RNA sequence: ACGCGUUAAGCGCGCCGCCUGGGGAGUACGGCCGCAAGGCUGAAACUCAAAGGAAUUGACGGGGGCCCGCACAAGCGGUGGAGCAUGUGGUUUAAUUCGAAGCAACGCGAAGAACCUUACCAGGCCUUGACAUGCUAGGGAACCCGGGUGAAAGCCUGGGGUGCCCCGCGAGGGGAGCCCUAGCACAGGUGCUGCAUGGCCGUCGUCAGCUCGUGCCGUGAGGUGUUGGGUUAAGUCCCGCAACGAGCGCAACCCCCGCCGUUAGUUGCCAGCGGUUCGGCCGGGCACUCUAACGGGACUGCCCGCGAAAGCGGGAGGAAGGAGGGGACGACGUCUGGUCAGCAUGGCCCUUACGGCCUGGGCGACACACGUGCUACAAUGCCCACUACAAAGCGAUGCCACCCGGCAACGGGGAGCUAAUCGCAAAAAGGUGGGCCCAGUUCGGAUUGGGGUCUGCAACCCGACCCCAUGAAGCCGGAAUCGCUAGUAAUCGCGGAUCAGC
RNA sequence: AAAAUGUAAA
RNA sequence: CGCGGGGUGGAGCAGCCUGGUAGCUCGUCGGGCUCAUAACCCGAAGGUCGUCGGUUCAAAUCCGGCCCCCGCAACCA
């Protein structure tokens, strides 16, 4: 083990700071972990979703947090109903004045994020591990990618001696940093065991 | 006492007296066949061994030795010595026999041209031919003893196993099963020979109760 | 003791000395920072995710 | 299969000899031969699940060739000896919490163990709990309060706040957020298992390698490509080729450092000026240093020479030239690697207890041993003063120039600064006069004594500085071993992160 | 033209 | 009884005559080498000289007696 994440890597040479916003020195540390505990609300409800990105910036108190799905009639509710009562649990547990911003994906199988937390589960539910990676980026890359690599990690629905394989296709430069690529984990929480899906996807080189 | 240590690592082998009170019955119940699992330090490659050794504590063994023969059942016996002579041998009864009846050995002296030095030289060669003699009698069963009880082949030889990797020792002959473990093999070896004596004289009882 | 220290590395102490650091998100008690709120760890773990701002990897 | 191939192992035929799993065994027995040594003929019991033939892939070699690495050589400075620091083994103990183990464990997780941290220990306590969703409910009522015991935590204990839906002629309204009090789902675990795993790291190794696609060869495992000639730091190229291409790597794009300019012109800067009231303070100005964005700049682009090409070798000019120096960046893989103790996670366990709380001890123990390391043996040095020269950082919790107290750390008095403004602020070596004269020393600063400051609830265990007496071993370190190729080693100082303090 | 060895679990 | 021999750091050997003089080889413990062990290189540790009593100022040593070890005759016509 020794490659590093890709994100970290072009942190301000491509990806962007999932959240963006300036604080002062005893202050940081206070609209962090609160704020941080957003995405822990909405990871618990919107992976119902698809939950790729949270873009949570801050003005003075003034929050507004904008998040990207796949069809978001999931936000929508009964007509106008989660949208609401999400804002509604948002500042109601910061006590500062928050948003309702939302917006979607393009395409999902674009996304490696997303890509990922369709095969983790998609293997929690037992399925073929093998021909559950071959197809996804073979999904991929009929969605018009420019590579693709996918990982599993553990039990692969058995075998105690654990392994690690994996089926890719496609360009994948990670080391070029001047690549636009993806990745996003994604988490196999099976009966046995605990695996781990990595994904990524080059859409790039901007 | 004895001791072969073996290049790495121990002790190959080890002779040692414990003295002390009760000694015996708080170590009586040790010896036999002493099963091992773990990865040993002659490995190189993360692979378990079952290596195992052998515990023979034996108790203590008074000796013994009266001073000497009973010369009351002894048949002493002069007569002609037989060879080389003359007349200063074939008359004159120099050779001697003697006879340790309970027993039943028999020395004789035609040795020397004398007779009392004969006679001593019968008495104290049956000295040895009887007391140095027995002395096999006791190495025998020392020997036959501790053979069977220390019990020969192994890995096979029951009694105790030590399992490092899961830390968890047992004891098969009473069913104690804790893992708890190296605790025991810092030198708390309570959490275990306990249980064993109580079991031992549970069944103790049913025996002229049963 | 888990649980029933990170929640008592919270409450209120006996006095100005049995207060101390305790990662909010890990829960360290050891290397962790006054400026985050954080453990070595949890620290570098988010940075990689862009998820703690304007920290970029360094380089000179 | 290797190979054989009119000198068959080819296609045929005639005739002899010989084989029918390994070991036992060319033995034992009988016969025959022999001077002997032996020879010929030649079984079986028992035993095993194989023995073996070629060929492919790697690894390995005290095999070869070709390169490379601070690998050796060349050179400079260390450890190993001493004393202390800290870390590990051991031992130990009421426990001396767990884990890390050759490089790749040993100033490692610890970037702050007196309480805390704390898992260990002893003894006091806890039982739906320190924490989460809840349930039936004796009844509540935010709650400010307040008491006796005790080290505290806790067992007990006396006061009502009398508010809280919605209407009680009313004398009960009923509910209610939290709440007290029993009980049913319970939590709780630093308990085991990294040999059930995730994630992250370590390492061979920033090594130059690993492969795939079709084609082709081969009964096949597999080969070809990736081999070969030149080449480079490089599977880097160029040529050549039963190969043609493709992906992962190297380079490369990204960040500081060197050159140049556009821009910006204070809180920085100061060349010219009013100044002058002794002066970057006043006016003055962004010209220069500064700061910080946006940029150009080097491309074998130029020339003699060598090669067919890549490329090489020399100077030319230029801040820089064949990759200018530095960082980030760790390929398919390997090590049954490290980590269930940061965290997550399938199992297994514990359930007035492995869980939960406070008091005190311990994690700092010392018959011993190795790791990393500070400080030394001194004259290129040690001491007192004058005295210049840095740089990255830190703080309206606080940073503390200042007077005051002083032998001091410190103390009480506070002026500024939310910081290019004000502070930590003396950077030490260096410089300059003195000073010592070769000695267990004006070296060295261990050990211990008496007395003090500081922060904390409190420095016995067990803190860090200050002052006076004390002034040890050590006179250059056996065997062996270590770092390092240019602003590098060596040596001198300073700042920060964890942090009551250290 | 130097120098012995490495038990027993995929 | 009798002659003569040697007893000494764990094993095996000098040092006795000539009275103050603990030696060598292993072995051992502790440092290295090596992934590890031995080999190998570097330091240290270790015995009132059998035992009583003896003479000298003192006994490994000179000196008498049993305690050991060891060849050792004892011819007995
Ligand atoms: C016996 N001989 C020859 C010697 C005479 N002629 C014969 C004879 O018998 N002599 C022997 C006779 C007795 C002798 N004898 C034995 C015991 C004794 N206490 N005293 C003796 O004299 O030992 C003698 C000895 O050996 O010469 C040989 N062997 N030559
Ligand atoms: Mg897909
Ligand atoms: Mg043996
Ligand atoms: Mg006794
Ligand atoms: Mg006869
Ligand atoms: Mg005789
Ligand atoms: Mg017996
Ligand atoms: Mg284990
Ligand atoms: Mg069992
Ligand atoms: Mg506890
Ligand atoms: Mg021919
Ligand atoms: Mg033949
Ligand atoms: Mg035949
Ligand atoms: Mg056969
Ligand atoms: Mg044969
Ligand atoms: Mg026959
Ligand atoms: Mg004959
Ligand atoms: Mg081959
Ligand atoms: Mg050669
Ligand atoms: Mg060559
Ligand atoms: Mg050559
Ligand atoms: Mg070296
Ligand atoms: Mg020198
Ligand atoms: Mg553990
Ligand atoms: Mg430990
Ligand atoms: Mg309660
Ligand atoms: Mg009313
Ligand atoms: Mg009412
Ligand atoms: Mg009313
Ligand atoms: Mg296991
Ligand atoms: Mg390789
Ligand atoms: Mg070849
Ligand atoms: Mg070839
Ligand atoms: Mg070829
Ligand atoms: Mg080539
Ligand atoms: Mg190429
Ligand atoms: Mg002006
Ligand atoms: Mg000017
Ligand atoms: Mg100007
Ligand atoms: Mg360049
Ligand atoms: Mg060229
Ligand atoms: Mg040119
Ligand atoms: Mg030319
Ligand atoms: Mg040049
Ligand atoms: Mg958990
Ligand atoms: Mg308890
Ligand atoms: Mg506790
Ligand atoms: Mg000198
Ligand atoms: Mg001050
Ligand atoms: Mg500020
Ligand atoms: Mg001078
Ligand atoms: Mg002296
Ligand atoms: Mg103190
Ligand atoms: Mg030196
Ligand atoms: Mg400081
Ligand atoms: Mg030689
Ligand atoms: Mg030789
Ligand atoms: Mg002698
Ligand atoms: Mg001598
Ligand atoms: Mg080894
Ligand atoms: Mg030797
Ligand atoms: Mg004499």
């Amino acid at each position: 083990g020794n490659k590093i994440h890709p994100i970290g890597f072009r942190l301000g040479i491509t990806r962007d700071w999932e959240s963006r916003w300036y604080a002062g020195k005893k202050q940081y540390r206070h609209l962090l972990l609160e704020d941080q505990r957003i995405r822990g609300l909405l990871e618990k409800e919107l992976y119902s979703a698809g939950l790729a990105r949270v873009d949570i910036e801050r003005a003075a108190d003034n929050v507004a947090v904008t998040v990207h799905v796949a069809k978001p009639g999931v936000v929508i509710g009964r007509g106008g109903e989660r949208i609401r009562v999400l804002r509604e649990e948002l500042a109601k547990l910061t006590g500062k004045n928050v948003a309702l911003n939302v917006q979607e994906v393009q395409n999902p199988n674009l996304s490696a994020p997303l890509v990922a937390q369709r095969v983790a589960e998609q293997i929690e539910r037992r399925f073929a591990v093998r021909r559950a990676i071959k197809q996804a980026v073979q999904r991929v890359m009929e969605s018009g990618a420019k590579g693709a690599k996918v990982i599993v990690s553990g039990r692969i629905g058995g075998a105690e001696q654990a392994r690690t394989e994996w089926a890719a296709q496609g360009r994948v430069p990670l080391h070029t940093l001047r690549a636009n690529i993806d990745y996003g984990f994604a988490l196999a929480r099976t009966t046995y065991g605990v695996l781990g899906v990595k994904a990524y996807i080059f859409l790039g080189e901007v | 006492m004895s001791a072969s240590e073996g290049e790495h690592g121990g002790y190959k082998e080890i002779i040692a007296k414990i003295s002390g009170d009760g000694v015996y019955g708080r170590l009586k119940f040790e010896s036999g066949g002493h099963r091992v699992q773990r990865v040993p330090a002659t490995e190189s490659q993360g692979r378990i061994h079952t290596s195992a050794c052998t515990v023979a504590v034996m108790p203590e063994l008074p000796d013994a030795e009266l001073p000497d023969i009973n010369p009351a059942d002894l048949r002493i016996d002069t007569f002609r010595s037989s060879g080389a002579g003359g007349q200063h041998v074939n008359t004159t009864d120099s050779a001697i026999r003697i006879t340790h009846l309970p027993t039943g050995i028999v020395v004789e002296c035609q040795d020397e041209r004398s007779q009392h030095k004969n006679k001593a030289k019968a008495l104290s060669v049956l000295g040895a031919r009887i007391h140095a003699a027995e002395m096999a009698k006791r190495q025998q069963a020392e020997a036959s003893t501790r053979r069977n009880l220390l019990g020969s082949g192994d890995r096979s030889d029951r009694n105790r196993t030590y399992n490092f990797p899961q830390g968890r020792v047992t004891d098969h002959r009473i069913n104690l099963t804790l893992y708890r473990l190296d605790e025991v093999m810092e030198g708390k070896l309570d959490m275990l020979i306990e249980p064993i004596i109580q079991e031992h004289q549970a069944d103790q009882l049913a025996a002229l109760s049963e | 003791a888990r649980k029933a220290l990170i929640e008592k590395a919270k409450r209120t102490p006996k006095f100005k000395v049995r207060a101390y650091t305790r990662c909010v998100r890990c829960g360290r008690a050891r290397s962790v920072y006054r400026f985050f709120g954080l453990c070595r760890i949890c620290l570098r773990e988010l940075a990689h995710k862009g998820q703690l701002p304007g920290v970029r990897k360094a380089s000179w």
